[PDB]
Protein backbone atom coordinates (compact mmCIF):
# COMPACT_ATOMS: atom_id res chain seq x y z
CA UNK A 1 0.00 0.00 0.00
CA UNK A 2 1.04 3.60 -1.11
CA UNK A 3 -1.67 4.92 1.16
CA UNK A 4 -0.27 6.57 4.10
CA UNK A 5 -3.58 7.88 6.27
CA UNK A 6 -6.10 5.43 5.03
CA UNK A 7 -6.26 2.50 2.58
CA UNK A 8 -9.66 0.74 1.87
CA UNK A 9 -9.66 -3.15 1.36
CA UNK A 10 -9.72 -2.80 -2.35
CA UNK A 11 -7.24 -0.21 -3.67
CA UNK A 12 -8.41 3.38 -5.16
CA UNK A 13 -7.87 3.33 -9.46
CA UNK A 14 -8.36 6.79 -10.23
CA UNK A 15 -11.22 7.79 -12.35
CA UNK A 16 -11.30 9.97 -14.88
CA UNK A 17 -13.15 12.35 -16.56
CA UNK A 18 -15.52 10.34 -19.99
CA UNK A 19 -14.29 11.56 -23.20
CA UNK A 20 -17.58 10.43 -25.08
CA UNK A 21 -21.24 10.85 -25.21
CA UNK A 22 -23.20 7.32 -24.05
CA UNK A 23 -25.33 6.22 -26.64
CA UNK A 24 -28.09 7.99 -26.69
CA UNK A 25 -31.42 5.85 -25.54
CA UNK A 26 -32.85 5.24 -28.28
CA UNK A 27 -30.27 2.84 -29.73
CA UNK A 28 -29.20 -0.89 -29.11
CA UNK A 29 -26.43 -2.50 -28.79
CA UNK A 30 -26.30 -4.21 -31.60
CA UNK A 31 -25.96 -3.79 -35.03
CA UNK A 32 -29.72 -3.06 -36.35
CA UNK A 33 -30.93 0.43 -36.42
CA UNK A 34 -32.44 2.50 -34.30
CA UNK A 35 -36.08 3.52 -34.64
CA UNK A 36 -36.12 6.55 -36.81
CA UNK A 37 -38.60 8.46 -33.54
CA UNK A 38 -39.80 7.13 -30.82
CA UNK A 39 -38.79 3.42 -29.19
CA UNK A 40 -41.09 0.74 -28.65
CA UNK A 41 -40.60 0.38 -24.69
CA UNK A 42 -41.92 3.81 -24.81
CA UNK A 43 -45.36 2.59 -25.00
CA UNK A 44 -45.18 -0.08 -21.95
CA UNK A 45 -44.67 2.72 -19.45
CA UNK A 46 -46.72 5.58 -17.46
CA UNK A 47 -46.75 9.63 -19.55
CA UNK A 48 -45.50 10.83 -16.90
CA UNK A 49 -42.31 8.70 -16.89
CA UNK A 50 -41.47 9.03 -20.75
CA UNK A 51 -39.93 12.38 -20.23
CA UNK A 52 -36.25 10.77 -20.55
CA UNK A 53 -36.68 10.72 -24.49
CA UNK A 54 -36.59 14.57 -24.67
CA UNK A 55 -34.37 14.82 -21.22
CA UNK A 56 -31.93 12.43 -22.70
CA UNK A 57 -31.41 14.23 -26.27
CA UNK A 58 -31.41 17.59 -24.20
CA UNK A 59 -28.25 16.08 -22.11
CA UNK A 60 -26.80 14.83 -25.02
CA UNK A 61 -26.84 17.75 -27.52
CA UNK A 62 -26.59 20.39 -25.11
CA UNK B 1 -71.44 -9.13 -83.84
CA UNK B 2 -70.62 -5.55 -85.69
CA UNK B 3 -70.70 -3.59 -82.61
CA UNK B 4 -67.75 -5.96 -81.04
CA UNK B 5 -66.14 -5.72 -84.00
CA UNK B 6 -66.32 -1.53 -84.19
CA UNK B 7 -65.32 -1.87 -80.19
CA UNK B 8 -62.59 -4.43 -81.58
CA UNK B 9 -61.03 -1.68 -83.52
CA UNK B 10 -61.69 1.10 -80.81
CA UNK B 11 -59.50 -0.99 -78.39
CA UNK B 12 -56.64 -2.07 -80.91
CA UNK B 13 -56.22 2.14 -81.73
CA UNK B 14 -56.10 2.27 -77.87
CA UNK B 15 -53.60 -0.27 -77.72
CA UNK B 16 -51.64 2.47 -80.09
CA UNK B 17 -52.47 5.20 -78.55
CA UNK B 18 -51.46 4.36 -75.43
CA UNK B 19 -47.79 2.62 -76.78
CA UNK B 20 -47.36 6.37 -78.20
CA UNK B 21 -47.56 8.27 -75.58
CA UNK B 22 -45.84 5.47 -73.11
CA UNK B 23 -42.08 7.87 -72.45
CA UNK B 24 -45.04 10.69 -71.68
CA UNK B 25 -46.34 8.90 -69.33
CA UNK B 26 -43.32 7.34 -67.86
CA UNK B 27 -41.98 10.33 -66.90
CA UNK B 28 -45.14 11.76 -65.21
CA UNK B 29 -45.18 8.34 -63.27
CA UNK B 30 -41.67 8.64 -62.24
CA UNK B 31 -42.31 12.59 -60.94
CA UNK B 32 -45.20 11.37 -59.49
CA UNK B 33 -43.29 8.55 -57.62
CA UNK B 34 -40.44 11.18 -56.50
CA UNK B 35 -42.94 13.97 -54.96
CA UNK B 36 -44.85 11.36 -53.71
CA UNK B 37 -41.61 10.28 -51.38
CA UNK B 38 -41.65 13.86 -49.66
CA UNK B 39 -44.95 14.05 -47.88
CA UNK B 40 -45.01 10.85 -45.47
CA UNK B 41 -44.31 11.18 -42.35
CA UNK B 42 -41.09 9.08 -42.90
CA UNK B 43 -39.56 11.84 -44.01
CA UNK B 44 -40.54 14.10 -41.44
CA UNK B 45 -38.94 11.90 -38.79
CA UNK B 46 -36.33 12.01 -41.22
CA UNK B 47 -35.97 15.95 -40.86
CA UNK B 48 -36.50 16.06 -36.97
CA UNK B 49 -33.90 13.79 -36.58
CA UNK B 50 -31.52 15.61 -39.17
Amino acid sequence: TSAPFISPMTPYVPEEEPTRTPPSIKDTGTLRPASEWYPQWMQYRRREDNYVFWQDKFMRCS
Amino acid sequence: PLTRAVLAVVRVRELLRALLLLPFSAVGGAVAAWQGLFNSQRYENFLMSE
